[PDB]
């Protein structure tokens, strides 16, 4: 649970493409095939994106070269 | 030094029918206001008392109609009930009947008497008659409760018992209906200066006022007993049917025996390019799985959450 | 003005919806129409179920593939629905009922068989 | 409506000049607010010449106007959104941080939308409406 | 009833045509939650009719929002009434003066 | 007057009177004006206004809800409301609101489909009151068609 | 005072404050007990005089 | 800065059948014309003030000039020059429906308009 | 539906009744009993919302735990007049509110009619999230100054809870800091006890 | 069930330090709440058995304001600062107890004598801030056994805290079970200056509480 996102801007520092990176992310937990890297406390996966998000290990470029290993792997 | 003192129930005086005041003589400083602004809530939230649940009356049929023969409609007949002090013993529901006829009004005493029923309130009216050919016959309902309880809530409650010609209505359960407290210095002189607080309270007359306070110290006890000691420091898939009754053609039993499938939970959570990977079963043999599961499976169409042995 | 002619359903966009919701594969959703839309308001399908097979204008697809897809639909909003022939109309509508019912096998044995009878 | 920021620096150096406002008696609002949301200009120098406080592109972020007031500035180059150097909007560091946010403002914000709408927001207006000398100071 | 007051409450009450008068008020004969009779005195009467009055109450009749519109009494038995006074209470009425 | 009516009637000619706490139980250091004064009922309720619903019925023109107190019908989504949204960055629930689940007619329907499966994506599509207009300017010597 | 907590300490601690500040003084103000009454106003005795 | 546009000019400038043009196309002409080739050829602008009400009617997209006037007279206008709107106004991107370039969108219109070169 | 006050909510909160529930996120609750196994089909699902049972609030208790709602007034002049909240089941038909957003809807509390709506994709809810969330917007877009400043009654008890008078109830005495709290709900110091020594940290 | 009234099943305490304490409680019947809360914090802060010093007879003036004797210590902050020292006593009455200490600087608790009667919770307690190593100080303080709070003003130096507890509050707020969903739920927050559990401390409030009345029940369930 979070109730500020102030904790997750200063990553981004734009806060005008949060919304985009925060939807790739959430949409993959939506529609089944990743799991969190961060542990759950029985909450929305709209939540746990942006938390992920702002402990570091989920950004804009991290995501692509995922998305390019899991493409070439495959 | 621990242990200073403990209460003693004395000195009980009653006034009037609901006038009494009870007051407790020995008990330390900085105890009075603790203890009677304890008591006094737990007095008027909660108290057992009978009240009236529901009244039947033979000729009229709905509240919102008038009758013959009486001054006032059904609608402040329920009200004055509302409010009718009445006690119960040993059991809980009565059917007292009222039946009057005549050319005065009808009060609370000229009633069916009872060996557990009891009136305290005779001169309680609850019409006014007013023709020679007047006659009023009903039965009332009366059982016990601990608070406000509206009709609307037992509306719900009542699955379809509830016939034409008998009205629900609103219930009190509240017999206290007034209660203060006051502290003042005691008259104990030996000891240390102490004081002593002395409960008043307005009555509606059913419940006496020294079983009213014993009742609430009981049930603060019990509720404390809960704080004495701090912790010494259903829901399932409907379709869980055999996998037996399914229709199996030819080599469905061979499948589900040997791919370990479950009962019929698995078989529907499983797609239909998924299914065509296991070894050739045969498209006849999944169209009529399919028609099978039609009444029984639904189609194959659902994605669980989990599924325990 | 007044241009605000409010629409509605009645099974014909009402048995459309419930297409949607449940899991039907393209092939499937396709068939899915075609025999719901032959289902006459009054109450039962018109044309025949060959027919059904004839207006697909595929050769691979046998009458069990539809019968399925036409089965399916048997159990939707109004039970009963899109039934053809009286008889397996009011036969589904025993299905869905509990089993626990004392006059369950013996309808059933007259449902199936000696109805011109009962007619009579 | 269709102003955009899709520009981060308008790369110009035009500017205005911002003197506090003083009407006959005393001054209403001094250079303190004022200065303090936009930007201030390269031409930003000490009372005392040959010494520099800020560089060319620094944004007051509530601790320099403290600076400033202590020195007594009069005069303070700062730009604003006069700018013609830029094609279709406004850049970033023209702005300033006039937001709930704190920092600067980004690219992509509705700037044409906040305003023309936060100064029809107070509707709460109403309609139809050399000898002698005096100071306090001198 | 509005314990403060502020003037001619009843007045408004009785002007407002929602309550029923009572003409040629003699002697209350028969009581009912939808029906009273009245006999009128000797004085206050004229030849050629029996003497008696009746009022039909309003009982629970729609209005043009919705809201009931229902009647009481206001004598018991017998009780000696004269020329212009209230009969029967309507909504938001009580014993002939208004009540909000 | 008032504080002679007051005095008669044995009680505090102020009016002020020390009230205790109905919770704590302790006593209130201000006396606080107590007495009976009169209240009137209106009309405007709570539970003969309020509405609510996701799906219903809308008009053939532009298959738009309705905006009164009908079996069910929503609230009209004016400008002042869209200023608001777009001095944010709601562009995605302005996407959401302006089209599908307003006028796209397969729109909400592909809408409700992916929320009951669980899948939470959006279609644009086109809205049907584009269409419409389009469809009204038509009718004059004015010519009008949508390009690449 | 939120001003300066907002301008130093931050966002969060900032909406904190601002939480405990609307309970506290809710809560004194409830056990406080204001009033307002016939004798709380006093017309100057000079008034009459003045006129 | 909304109300200082469409400047007036007293030269040729390569446009000498236009007086009072729109400030940022002069602008962004003189920009490329005094650097590419030569700059002697060109128009010394002089800008004049205009009003609010008047302003609001000098806009490109054709579609968002309706709600905002009598919408008729800009259709009869658009049907004796036929101009064309690219979409080019958030207004226009709200009644077509599209995803509007503001505050997050913006990006997603960023890309359209940087891939939209090679197709 | 009506709006009314709440002393026990936090800035990111509004009170929403169970009645305007269960009709709003219907295509929510209609997943998460399909999903659960508890609806076998839709029409089942539809069945078992209508007869309003025991397991369908709580399945709307689970969906709407972290689900972002969004509160409109009629009359909406700035960008304040739309903000987002954190929505609480309350039994009631009428919409609880936020004292210190009251004054960001320019309200009076004799209540008007408001506007509740629901994000359905997740970036509306992102967006509800990170930029219409009330926790966000603190300051006003038109000064740069704080806007969910306390009011009249806040004020008031802040005002009444320091004061300083002449001749209190036990003054002079010197005090640890933590202890004057003890005192207050006992009789040994009052409230606006002056000429008091404390040490702070 | 008219005389079964619904108890708290759950009993979720957690705390944060070793004096620490946020005691959630689970749903009781609806209208306890406060009442029950304000009990319990009265019974814990008004009356509750303990021990505090006196009085201190210091070797020096015996005016409150006296010089500073090379301290740099303030006399006044002496006396607040010897307030929040925990004494525990096994059964022994009012003791005197003293310290003699050179000029090391800070002045801990642990410079008391070591008596088998009188414990110290922390020995790290500072007493004097400051000296000049050149004169040594006697403290000459005393501790009695009592209860509740009196300060120095009633009785006739150092006003005495007898109650172990250093803060205490409660707060209401709501829980549902079934589809009433209207029950209150009270959260107990506190802190100890130590000597004491709060769990333990809760524990004796209960007993006490309960205790407190014991005739008036007329001695129920027999």
């Amino acid at each position: 649970a979070r109730v500020t996102v102030q904790d997750a801007v200063e990553k981004i520092g734009n806060r005008f493409d949060l919304v985009l990176v925060a939807a790739r992310r959430a949409r993959q937990m939506q529609v089944g095939g990743k799991d969190p890297l961060v542990p759950e406390e029985n909450d929305k996966t709209t939540v746990i994106a942006l938390r992920e998000i702002e402990e570091g290990l989920i950004n804009n470029q991290i995501l692509d070269v995922r998305e390019r290993q899991e493409q070439q792997e495959q | 030094v621990t242990e200073f003192l403990k209460p003693r129930l004395v000195d009980i005086e009653q006034v009037s029918s609901t006038h009494a005041k009870v007051t407790l003589e020995p008990l330390e400083r900085g105890f009075g206001h603790t203890l009677g602004n304890a008591l006094r809530r737990i007095l008027l939230s909660s108290m057992p008392g009978c009240a009236v649940t529901e009244v039947e009356i033979d000729g009229v049929l709905h509240e919102y109609s008038t009758k013959e023969g009486v001054q006032e409609d059904i609608l402040e007949i329920l009200l004055n009930l509302k409010g009718l002090a009445v006690r119960v013993q040993g059991k809980d529901e009565v059917i007292l009947t009222l039946n009057k006829s005549g050319i005065g009004p009808v009060t609370a005493a000229d009633i069916t008497h009872d060996g557990d029923v009891e009136i305290v309130k005779p001169q309680h009216v609850i019409c006014h008659l007013t023709d020679e050919n007047a006659s009023i016959s009903m039965r009332i309902k009366v059982q016990r409760g601990r608070g406000y309880v509206p009709a609307s809530t037992r509306i719900h409650s009542e699955e379809d018992e509830r016939p034409i010609g008998r009205l629900l209505v609103d219930a009190c359960y509240s017999p206290v209906e007034r209660i203060a407290y006051n502290v003042e210095a005691a008259r104990v002189e030996q000891r240390t200066d102490l004081d002593k607080l002395v409960i008043e309270m307005e009555t509606n007359g059913t419940i006496d006022p020294e079983e009213a306070i014993r009742r609430a110290a009981t049930i603060l006890a019990e509720q404390l007993e809960a704080f004495v000691d701090l912790r010494d420091v259903e829901f399932d898939p409907i379709l869980l049917r055999p996998v037996d009754d399914l229709e199996l053609t030819v080599r469905s039993a061979n499948c589900l025996k040997a791919e370990a499938i479950h009962y019929i939970g698995d078989l529907v959570q499983r797609t239909e390019v998924e299914l065509l990977k296991t070894p050739n079963l045969g498209k006849k043999s999944l169209t009529e799985i399919k028609d099978v599961l039609a009444s029984r499976g639904l189609s194959l169409g659902m994605r669980l959450e989990n599924w325990p042995p | 003005p007044v241009y605000q002619g409010e629409t509605t359903q009645t099974l014909q966009d009402y048995l459309m919806w419930q297409v949607e919701l449940t899991p039907f594969t393209d092939t499937d959703r396709a068939i899915a129409t075609s025999i719901v839309d032959a289902v006459d308001d009054t109450g039962y399908l018109t044309i025949q179920i060959e027919d059904i097979v004839d207006s697909i204008g595929d050769d691979e697809i046998g009458l069990e593939e539809v019968e399925a897809v036409l089965k399916r639909i048997q159990r939707f909003d109004p039970v009963g629905v899109a039934a053809k022939d009286l008889r397996d109309c009011l036969l589904i509508q025993l299905s869905q009922f509990a089993k626990e019912t004392p006059w369950l096998e013996e309808a059933r044995l007259i449902i199936s068989d000696h109805l011109d009878l009962l007619a009579n | 409506q269709d102003l955009v920021v899709t520009e981060d620096d308008c790369g110009t150096h035009e500017g205005i000049m911002m003197t506090p406002v003083i009407e006959g008696g005393d001054v209403k609002e001094p250079l303190r607010d004022r200065v303090l949301g936009r930007v201030t200009a390269e031409d930003v120098l000490k009372p005392g010449t040959a010494d520099i406080l800020v560089p060319r592109n620094t944004l007051l972020h509530e601790q320099w106007c403290d600076l400033l007031e202590e020195n007594s500035v009069d005069a303070v180059k700062v730009r604003s959104v006069v700018s013609c150097d830029t094609d279709f909007g406004v850049c970033a560091h023209c702005y300033g941080r006039d937001l709930a946010r704190g920092h600067i403002i980004n690219k992509g914000e509705a700037i044409g939308v906040i305003a023309a709408q936060s100064i029809g927001e107070p509707g709460t207006q109403l309609t139809m409406r050399e000898s002698s000398i005096q100071v306090k100071n001198k | 009833k509005p314990l403060v007051g502020t003037g001619m409450e009843r007045a408004v009450a009785v002007d407002s045509g929602v309550t029923a008068v009572a003409k040629r008020g003699g002697v209350v004969q028969y009581v009912d939650a939808s029906r009273i009779v009245i006999k009128v005195n000797e004085d206050e009467m004229y030849p050629g009719e029996a003497g008696i009055d009746i009022y039909n109450l309003t009982k629970y009749t729609r209005s043009n929002q919705n809201t009931c519109i229902n009647q009481m009494p206001c004598v018991s038995l017998g009780e000696p009434v004269e020329r212009g006074d209230v009969l029967a209470d309507g909504p938001s009425t009580d014993l002939g003066e208004l009540a909000l | 007057e008032i504080k002679e009516l007051l005095k008669l009637g044995d009680l505090p000619t102020s009016g002020q009177i020390r009230l205790y706490d109905g919770r704590t139980g302790e006593q209130f250091e201000r006396p606080v004006t107590v007495g009976y004064m009169y209240m009137l009922k209106l009309n405007h309720l709570v539970d003969d206004k309020m509405h609510a619903r996701s799906t219903g019925s809308y008009s053939l023109v532009t298959q738009q809800p309705l905006g009164g107190k009908a079996q069910f019908g929503g609230q009209r989504f004016g400008e002042m409301e869209v200023w608001a949204l777009e001095a944010y960055g709601a562009a995605y629930t302005l996407q959401e609101m302006l089209t599908v689940k307003s006028d796209d007619v397969n729109g909400r329907t592909k809408m409700y489909k992916n929320i009951v499966d669980g899948n939470h994506q959006m279609e644009p599509g086109m809205p049907e009151s584009f269409n419409v207009l389009l469809k009204e300017i038509r009718s004059l010597g004015i010519n009008i068609e949508l390009e690449d | 005072m939120l001003n300066t907590c907002y301008r130093i300490l931050g966002l969060k601690p900032t909406v904190i404050f601002a939480d405990q500040i609307m309970y506290t003084g809710f809560a004194y103000a409830a056990r406080s007990g204001a009033s307002v009454g016939i004798d709380d106003m006093v017309i100057p005795e000079k008034k009459h005089e003045i006129i | 800065r909304q109300m200082l546009r469409k400047a007036t000019i007293v030269n040729a400038g390569s446009s000498d059948f236009l007086e009072g043009e729109q400030v940022e196309y002069s602008r962004v002409k003189i920009a490329n014309r005094e650097l590419e080739a030569n700059g002697k050829v060109g128009a010394t602008y002089s800008r004049d003030l205009l009003g609010i009400t008047k302003a609001s009617l000098a806009t490109e997209s054709f579609i968002s000039a309706a709600s905002f006037q009598e919408t008729t007279r800009v259709l009869t206008e658009a049907a004796v020059a036929g101009k064309r709107d690219e979409l080019r106004g958030l207004k226009e991107n709200v009644i077509v429906g599209r995803l509007i370039p503001a505050g997050t969108g913006y990006a997603y219109h960023q890309d359209r308009m940087r891939r939209r070169a090679a197709g | 539906s009506v709006i009314t006050v709440g002393p026990y909510l936090r800035l990111h909160q509004c009170g929403l009744p169970k009645k305007m529930a269960l009709e709003l996120f219907k295509p929510f609750i209609y997943g998460k009993l399909e999903l659960r196994g508890l609806a076998t089909t839709i029409k089942a699902a539809k069945k078992m919302v209508e007869r309003e049972e025991a397991v369908v609030w709580d399945i709307l208790d689970e969906v709407i735990r972290e689900h972002p709602v969004l509160l409109n007034r009629a009359p909406t002049l700035h960008r304040l007049g739309i903000q987002a909240f954190e929505p609480v089941l309350i039994e009631g038909k009428a919409i609880q509110l936020h004292p210190l957003v009251c004054a960001a809807y320019n309200a009076d509390f004799d209540g008007d009619q408001m506007a509740v709506h629901v994000p359905l994709t997740l970036e509306a809810q992102l967006e509800a999230r990170a930029l219409m969330m009330s926790t966000n917007n603190i300051l006003s877009p038109a000064n740069g100054e704080p806007i969910i400043v306390p009011s009249q009654d806040v004020v008031l008890g802040l005002y009444y809870m320091t004061r300083d008078c002449v001749n209190a109830k036990g003054e002079g005495m010197v005090l640890t800091g933590p202890k004057e709290a003890e005192r207050l709900y006992r009789s040994g110091l009052a409230s606006l006890h002056a000429r008091v020594k404390v040490r702070i940290t």
